[PDB]
């Protein structure tokens, strides 16, 4: 619902005042207290959640009004203000609780209350000097309590909810910066002097680009129908009445270079903009490149005169979008729109936007409204999707003089007509965004520091820039070349074409539709490109030509295919490079920047001639972190959904895991979890709205959502690559083990994070060998470090390696290296290693495979020395000295554990309590008998052979007894029901949970010999007196 | 497509054996360097991806997709690799109570069939497990036939004609293969062992009859069974019994087969059959004359066994 | 010949060329080729392992062949087998497989008829002898290089050298040295394992000694006084310690950039190794232990005899 | 049958006339009164899958014995 709004300074949580209309119509009357929801409009696309507020009622509020205090929003309403807000019933006067609320507090006060022997001296306090009266008021997060003072840190789990001291701790937090004495939550109090000059001069101000559109209902002036929406512009500062000019006037002088008219309002109190500033459209700002400074000053021209200009020939920039055929259509009928709706001014030599769609111009709507009730078509349909400009060129003759500054195409005594096309410069990234203030597709905003190639690339790009204003010439030419797809090349040249302004002609070679063989197709092919290209390029500016995917036509030379399509081939592959030349040659500036996706396969006549070949690598942890802030920020998931309910994200997830765990992910995986996170958070919200009521503000993205997205995306992409599905097992998995652990984190985990440290990377620990007894958990150990670690699994299942033939064996070791070696964060797991790397010059020969065997893979595994790490090999073995010497070297296998039994009671009980996760144990029995029943000589796989056979005796023993109950119904004499189906009979589901008793464990204990003899104890003890190094 | 759907508001289009158009056509182990097979038709999946993802950037509601093909990975991996699709709904082979549920449906689909006296398809669905949606029509008019040609009765079905119908027939799958085997179901034989023949019908059955609580449980299941015997007494025709009583289905090995003189397939052989089992169904997969395979415990000569072990 | 060329090429004999290297494993030998490649300015092609060998009959034939003539279109450049052993074992006085193919085919494209130049072919392997005769002959891999991991005393040399390693410029140093630098302790100490057995004891004792800096046992970085206790006295639940983890986290929302520290002693952000400390890890890592590659060496050199 | 070994662009001829034959398969079955279709095949395999499918109890005419044989002897012979 929509109300009037007022200000008024009162404490931080005084209750709201209502008018009593307002009352009467949403205050219930059985309700003991009101409450209700209060949302307030803001300058930008999405709408913040609205604030859960206490109500009372004053009858002195005019109709549909409402009082709230300013400190709700760090407000002081001794300046301009809005004339309203929006207003929502509660739903059925239901308000949460809160847990685990947080206040930050000064250092002085915090101290000053520690000395106080006394606890609930505080919490009256809190009423003291807050005015806050427990399970009544009702606090919002990161809420300024007081400016200096303190401040709210944190509501949980709910943002807002009601204070209850049984139930929230209120967390006092001592400020030991004082940074809150800087965080005032007004911006100012009063301006740097009220009378400043009686009659000021022009100034010189910052014109910059408003971040975002305005909506035409909040403006303090109400604007006259149908005119002047184009020239808007807004400032919050004392300028507006330094100028005796009052709000909604015009002001002309901008730099004092061809004056344009543009008319300024007033910024209202929630802008969180900068002062001092003058913020404009695209419209505006388009006229001026660089000058971020500009001159301005009043102008009381009475009236816009001269509202009749004759005719007008507009004309038509030059660019990608402008040129194409099919477009040709829409543009012309957007820009009869354009006219004849309302006054729009037109300062000649000037440029006009047109936003339109894509998607629809194939499709067009009928002449309808042009033949009677000429309406637009709702636009509520037409989700605008690209950007083209328009330029004046016409000063018009008519018998004024300087007719041609300040007039009006009037909607019947004026036509408009097209005259050609014209050439100019857009406006770079830095000086304005015209997507986001649209709502495009926002290309990626690069932050050049850390992201190494895109400077690379755009240093090529100015430099070839600034020498097109030299004499002299140059023939730039990129190729950016990548090891996989969905790197963000294409991304990376809009960037590119966006920070420095420069044209993007996008042609795909995919798009093009000759046949892929280009059979007798060569006048196809080059005539598409050739036109597409001339037909833009000479009217373009400095202009780089993209080519998406060139590799599809430069096909390398085939050696097994019939001449003629290699001949025809060969014409392509000449005639590429004649073209490149010859575009190079005909205009400045022109810079040809294509891209491929493998560049062993580009031809060497392209290969060779092509100058800066660019290596987009898998963004590193620094990266994917800004990726991660970009793909969650507020802007980029609300855009998506036109949905009342905007999304956003608990603060306290950190980056820096998701970082961490994301790990060998694209881009595109990114924005994958990402979305897939915002799926699961809103289907959790649509599932639990049916309940009464509460978490109505927003739908929240939660960091359990997003790690369970990152195992998905994980095993999506493991799959991708043909690893193994690796199941779930974590360290809660595995016990009798200590020293183990920290010898594992210290090789995996800690170069993982740190990177600082390990700067050079030295060759980290590199092997680790999982030797001694059998059946001691190793895969266990192996699964368990895949699953938990983030990194891909790789495993060589024993000797599957070897195969019928010389080689092919060799080709097997080298394609699962390799293979690994193109997911670089992985693992290789081999188990029973001594199948596959036995001892060499021992056994006999058998011709030989073996040797080459373990030849090829000691030159494989870290042979070549460089950069091989990254990849971690782990194996196990019954026994090691089957592994030939020349893999026990440090930098090999470097690293062997003892992994083996227990031998001690504390570690069984331990191994016993790891097994009894998600058991059943609940009884009072207890694992101390349990471990002193069986001897030490028992192993690990024992207890969980033990707790299988105590599970089974379970199964059995509520069996019979389902069985005995089900005879009582299924008989003859009962006649109740013979599906064989009875769980639905027994639906007390409940009754079915087994429960181990001594029972199980004794019989087991009487019913499982230890798995290991004496002579294999021995034997394995003998293997271990082989040891290593000695 | 783009157009309509886009102007028609919240929308799908689904597109039924896909295959057919954006199908890969696979390299038949071909050159993988002439850019693998960057074919036309990998070319219209990439630009209908594109299309579509245009509008879909916009509002996530205006437009889907509904794909359909034979199997999930033969589909064009450009799919999972732009990340355009992630679901794995699979229509399995319908079972148990499915097959009643719907042949009586068939029963009274068009013809009005009437079916045998005292009886609700309860046997009806225990036996032609395996037939498919499109079998059991086929089914229905197979006995239609049968029984209107006999002249004498055409309004109730019989068992004996039941009988005889099922013969002379076989399912869709493996309709071509022309495979005969497993006729020696034998379950009758109840042998000497019935002492502990429990235990192993206990260990293979009792895991899958009482489902539900078996969802529960939080330990691998005991799942592995070997047994001694003085030569020959009753071990495969036991092996046999216990794969007909069809809970699971069954493949097995004879140990001298596989033994090869060639180092890689003595080994390949035995991958040749977990390759198989895991790609169907649970599986018995008997070891006979498992004697052979074993190594001795043998770790001197390391001979092939211990590699084949 | 390539430093000095004007003098270097005043001969007609054909320049003396290719190297054997050999000796114990872990000694620096693939090391030792691979990093004459900057050294020099020459090209490195490299053969890893036995890559020739094919299933099909004669196609390691078309494969070394190819190799021989890719090195002979772009010269000069090292060769370089990365090991030498299972390509080319010594012929037998039989068939023996395909080996015979390949040897045969070696032999050909080193000193055939038409002779190439300027291709220097590096080989090494640990038991070199198994190589066939007629590869050992002078003219082709014909210098036999020992390498040698004893070296009693001179431990200190290699230690000093990989220690003091710079090779990212970036920083003055990657190994985090003391200013007392009495590496002869320890290089005695370590009674002569390997070559890298030294590494090994580089990178154990950092870690050993990372934990200083980031782990700090958790007193001296982490929880370092003041400001552990911020929150009040809870009383209201018993959620002590994840609670005040949780309050540490949340409260860490400061935002910094370039937070470069050099409290090291002539390093950044680091925690500098005490060599006294250093000693703990001379008990943990381990040799390589072979009497019989000691008296096999015995043979390759003329079998010391002949 | 699809011998998808062959090479691109004709197994799609293959595909189209597989599919579009056993649309006439239907649409004769469906739109008319009394279709029967008999079909005679050399060999049985060659028919594809997606078309096997679609008919009901083919018929083996195995060759005649020598019962069958003494009534075609006594028909050529005949009068
Ligand atoms: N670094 C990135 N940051 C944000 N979005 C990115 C990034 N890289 C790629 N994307 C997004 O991924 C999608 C596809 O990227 P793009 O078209 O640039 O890929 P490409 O490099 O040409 O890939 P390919 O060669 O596989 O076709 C786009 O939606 C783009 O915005
Ligand atoms: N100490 C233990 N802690 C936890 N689980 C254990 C332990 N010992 C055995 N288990 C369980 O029993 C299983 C049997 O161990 P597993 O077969 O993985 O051992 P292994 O040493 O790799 O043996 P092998 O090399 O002989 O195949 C483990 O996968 C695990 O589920
Ligand atoms: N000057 C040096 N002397 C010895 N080792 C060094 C030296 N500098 C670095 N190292 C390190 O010591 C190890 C020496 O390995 P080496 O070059 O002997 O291996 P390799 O020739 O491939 O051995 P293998 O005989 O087992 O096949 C490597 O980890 C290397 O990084
Ligand atoms: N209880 C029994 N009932 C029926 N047949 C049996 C029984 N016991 C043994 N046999 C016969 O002995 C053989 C059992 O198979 P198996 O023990 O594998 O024989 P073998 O080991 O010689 O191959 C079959 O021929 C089977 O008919
Ligand atoms: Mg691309
Ligand atoms: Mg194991
Ligand atoms: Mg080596």
């Amino acid at each position: 619902m929509k109300a009037s709004l007022t200000f008024s300074l009162s404490g931080i949580y005084a209750p709201c005042s209502i008018s009593r209309d307002i009352y009467l119509e949403y205050g219930d009357k059985k309700a003991e207290c009101l409450y209700g929801t209060i949302r307030l409009p803001q300058y930008g696309p999405g709408c913040t959640p609205g604030k859960i507020v206490h109500c009372v009622l004053d009858d002195s509020l005019p109709f549909c009004s409402i009082v709230v205090p300013s400190k709700l929003f760090g407000f002081m309403p001794t300046q301009p203000t809005m004339d309203f807000c929006y207003f929502e019933p509660i739903l059925d006067n239901v308000v949460p609780v809160l847990d685990s609320v947080t206040f930050l507090i000064n250092e002085q006060l915090y101290s000053k209350l520690m000395d106080l022997p006394q606890e609930m001296q505080q919490i009256q306090f809190l009423h003291y000097k807050y005015n806050i009266n427990s399970m009544e008021t009702v606090v919002h997060s990161r809420d300024i309590l007081t400016s200096g003072l303190c401040q709210i840190l944190n509501c949980s789990p709910f943002p807002q909810g009601l204070v209850d001291f049984t139930e929230t701790q209120l967390i006092l937090v001592n400020d030991t910066e004082q940074k809150l004495s800087a965080l005032k939550y007004a911006n100012e109090d009063e301006e740097y002097a009220l009378p400043k000059i009686g009659t000021n001069s022009a100034l010189s101000i910052d014109l910059e680009s408003l971040p975002c559109t305005i909506s035409r209902d909040l403006l303090r002036p109400a604007p006259h129908i149908n005119d002047d929406n184009s020239i808007y512009a807004f400032t919050d500062a004392e300028t507006l009445l330094r100028l005796d000019v009052t709000s909604g006037s015009f002001i002309t002088v901008s730099n004092m270079g061809c004056v344009r008219l543009v008319k300024l309002f007033v910024l209202l109190l929630p802008n969180g903009f900068k002062k001092r500033t003058i913020y404009a459209p695209p419209k505006i700002i388009a006229s001026f490149p660089d000058c971020s400074v500009v001159t301005i000053s009043k102008s009381n021209i009475g009236h816009t005169d001269i509202p009749i200009a004759n005719q007008v020939f507009i004309s038509r920039v030059g660019g990608w979008l402008q040129s194409q055929k099919c477009f040709q259509n829409i543009i012309l009928t957007t820009l009869k729109k354009f006219f004849s709706e309302s006054k729009r001014i037109l300062c000649q030599n000037d440029l006009i936007p047109i936003a339109f769609d894509s998607s629809m111009a194939d499709l067009n709507i009928a002449e309808e409204n042009d033949e009677s009730d000429d309406e637009d078509e709702l636009g509520q349909y037409y989700k605008n999707d690209s950007l083209v400009w328009f330029f004046v060129t016409s000063a018009e003759l008519d018998c004024f003089s300087k007719d041609n500054s300040h007039f009006i195409i009037d909607p019947n005594r004026t036509k408009l007509i097209t005259t050609n096309i014209t050439n100019r410069r857009p406006l770079p990234l830095s000086r304005s965004n015209l997507q986001r203030y649209y709502g495009f597709a926002e290309t990626f905003y690069y932050d050049l520091h850390i992201f190494p190639y895109v400077r690379q690339l755009v240093n090529i790009l100015e430099t070839s820039f600034n020498c097109s204003q030299r004499g002299i010439t140059l023939n730039a030419s990129v190729l950016l070349h990548s090891t996989t797809n969905n790197v963000g090349k294409a991304t990376m040249v809009r960037f590119a074409s966006k920070y420095l302004g420069i044209h993007l002609l996008e042609i795909d070679c995919l798009s093009l539709t000759s046949n892929s063989r280009q059979l007798d197709s060569t006048s196809k092919i080059i005539g598409y490109i050739r036109a597409k290209c001339e037909n833009v390029l000479p009217y373009a500016s400095p202009a780089v030509i993209f080519l998406a995917h060139l590799d599809s036509i430069l096909l390398d030379v085939n050696a097994n295919q019939d001449p003629e399509a290699i001949k025809l081939q060969k014409s392509i592959n000449f005639e590429m490079s004649k073209l490149l030349d010859d575009f190079t040659f005909k205009f400045p500036g022109t810079t040809f920047v294509g891209s491929v996706n493998n560049i062993d396969n580009v031809p060497s006549s392209f290969r060779s001639h092509m100058r800066f070949e660019i290596l987009v690598p898998v963004p590193s942890e620094a990266q994917r972190l800004r990726i991660f802030q970009w793909y969650l920020s507020s802007h980029e998931l609300n855009r998506d959904v036109q949905q009342k309910v905007p999304v956003s994200y608990m603060d306290n997830i950190s980056f820096s895991s998701l970082s961490s765990y994301s790990a060998g992910l694209t881009p595109l995986d990114i924005k994958s979890i990402v979305e897939t996170a915002r799926m699961t958070a809103t289907a959790r919200f649509y599932q639990e709205s049916k309940k009464c009521g509460w978490l109505p503000q927003s739908i929240l993205i939660t960091q359990e959502d997003l790690s369970k997205a990152t195992s998905k995306a994980r095993n999506e992409f493991s799959v991708s690559i043909g690893a193994p599905q690796i199941p779930n097992v974590t360290w809660d998995d595995i016990g009798g083990i200590d020293f183990v652990k920290g010898e594992i984190l210290d090789t995996i985990d800690m170069p993982l994070k740190h990177p600082e440290l390990f700067t050079s990377g030295m060759k980290k620990r590199s092997g680790i060998l999982f030797y001694g007894p059998p059946g001691t958990g190793k895969t266990l150990m192996a699964k368990a470090i895949a699953t938990n670690f983030s990194l891909n699994f790789f495993s060589v299942k024993g000797p599957e390696l070897l195969n019928m033939y010389i080689g092919e064996s060799e080709a097997n070791v080298r394609r699962v290296f390799q293979k690994a070696r193109e997911a670089k964060p992985c693992v290789i797991f081999f188990d029973q290693i001594d199948s596959v790397a036995p001892k060499r010059g021992n056994q006999g020969d058998s011709g030989g495979v073996m040797d080459r065997i373990v030849s090829q893979l000691l030159a494989e595994l870290d042979g070549m020395s460089t950069d091989a790490d990254g990849v971690f090999v782990i194996g196990a073995t019954n026994r090691p000295d089957l592994l030939d010497e020349a893999l026990l070297r440090p930098g090999r296998f470097d690293k062997l554990l003892y992994l083996g039994i227990p031998d001690t009671d504390t570690k069984q009980l331990n191994i016993l309590e790891a097994l009894t996760r998600k058991f059943v144990l609940d009884n009072d029995v207890k694992l101390i008998e349990l471990a002193k029943l069986c001897p030490f000589n028992y192993t690990g796989a024992d207890f969980y052979a033990l707790c299988s056979d105590a599970m089974l005796n379970a199964m059995s023993r509520i069996a019979r007894m389902v069985e005995k109950k089900v005879s009582q119904h299924n008989e003859l004499t009962g006649e109740n029901i013979s599906t064989r189906r009875w769980f639905d009979k027994i639906a007390t589901k409940e009754d079915t949970k087994v429960v181990v008793k001594m029972e199980d464990f004794l019989k087991a204990q009487e019913q499982l010999t230890p798995s290991v003899s004496r002579a294999e104890l021995n034997h394995y003890e003998a293997v271990r007196a082989n040891f290593e190094g000695a | 497509w783009c157009s309509f759907c886009y102007w028609y508001g919240p929308s799908l289009i689904v597109l039924d054996n896909v295959e057919a158009l954006f199908g890969k056509p696979q390299a038949n182990d071909g050159d993988p360097s002439n850019n693998g097979q960057w074919d036309n038709a990998s070319k219209l999946l990439n630009f209908f991806i594109n299309q579509v993802t245009k509008i879909f950037n916009k509002d996530n509601k205006r437009i889907r997709v509904l794909f359909s093909g034979k199997q999930k990975t033969q589909i064009n991996p450009l799919l999972f690799d732009k990340h355009f699709v992630s679901e794995t709904w699979s229509l399995r082979a319908p079972d148990k109570h499915a097959r009643a549920k719907l042949l009586e449906y068939f029963f009274s689909k068009n013809q009005i069939m009437k079916l045998n006296r005292d009886l609700q398809f309860s046997d009806l669905s225990l036996e032609t497990e395996g037939f498919s949606p499109l079998d059991l029509e086929i089914f229905t008019e197979k006995i239609f036939y049968d029984l209107q040609l006999e002249r004498d009765c055409d309004n109730v079905v019989t068992r004996e004609l039941f009988s005889k119908s099922l013969s002379a027939f076989t399912p869709s799958a493996l309709r071509g293969v022309k495979l005969t085997k497993e006729t020696n179901i034998k379950w009758g034989d109840i042998g000497a062992l019935a002492n502990a023949k429990d235990v192993l019908l206990e260990t293979l059955e009792w895991p899958t009859k009482y489902e539900p609580i078996f969802v529960n449980c939080p330990l691998r299941l005991r799942s592995g069974i070997l047994l001694y015997g003085y030569p020959g007494c009753g071990k495969t025709l036991l092996a046999s019994a216990v794969a007909q009583q069809c809970g699971l289905n069954f493949i097995s090995v004879k140990g001298p087969e596989i033994l090869n003189k060639f180092i890689g397939a003595s080994e390949q052989n035995i991958r040749e059959l977990f390759e198989r089992a895991q790609s169907v169904k649970p599986c018995i997969l008997f070891f006979d004359e498992f004697d052979s395979i074993a190594p001795k415990r043998g770790h001197d000569s390391t001979g092939v066994t211990d590699r084949v072990v | 010949p390539t430093k000095y060329e004007p003098i270097f090429v005043n001969c007609p004999l054909r320049l003396r060329s290719g190297i054997l290297l050999y000796g114990y494993p872990g000694c620096g030998k693939t090391l030792l080729a691979s990093a004459v490649a900057q050294q020099c300015g020459l090209n490195f092609i490299s053969v890893k392992g036995p890559e020739i060998l094919n299933k099909f009959i004669g196609a390691s034939e078309q494969n070394i062949r190819e190799l021989f003539e890719r090195a002979q279109s772009v010269k000069p450049c090292i060769l370089f087998f990365d090991e030498f052993d299972s390509i080319a074992p010594k012929r037998g006085h039989d068939s023996t497989g395909v080996t015979d193919r390949v040897v045969n085919q070696l032999l050909t494209q080193m000193d055939g008829a038409e002779g190439l130049d300027g291709v220097y072919i590096l080989a090494a392997t640990s038991r070199p002898d198994l190589i066939d005769s007629a590869l050992l002959r002078p003219g082709r891999l014909d210098k036999s290089v020992i390498c040698n991991i004893p070296t009693e005393s001179e431990r200190l040399d290699i230690l000093q050298a990989i220690v003091n390693s710079k090779d990212k410029d970036t920083g003055q140093k990657k190994f985090a040295l003391e200013k007392n630098a009495d590496l002869k302790l320890i290089a005695e100490k370590t009674a002569g394992f390997s070559g890298a057995d030294l590494q090994g004891l580089c990178y154990n004792a950092y870690l050993k000694s990372v934990h200083r800096w980031l782990s700090a046992a958790d007193q001296s970085e982490v929880v370092p006084g003041n400001d552990n206790i911020e929150y009040f006295s809870i009383n209201e639940h018993g959620r002590r310690e994840e609670n005040r983890l949780r309050l540490k986290t949340l409260l860490q929302q400061d935002v910094v950039h370039e937070t470069k520290t050099s409290t090291s002693a002539a390093s950044e952000l680091t925690a500098v190794v005490t060599i006294n400390d250093l000693l703990e890890a001379c008990q943990e890592t381990k040799p390589s232990i072979s009497t019989s590659e000691l008296v096999k060496l015995r043979g390759i050199y003329d079998r010391f005899q002949k």
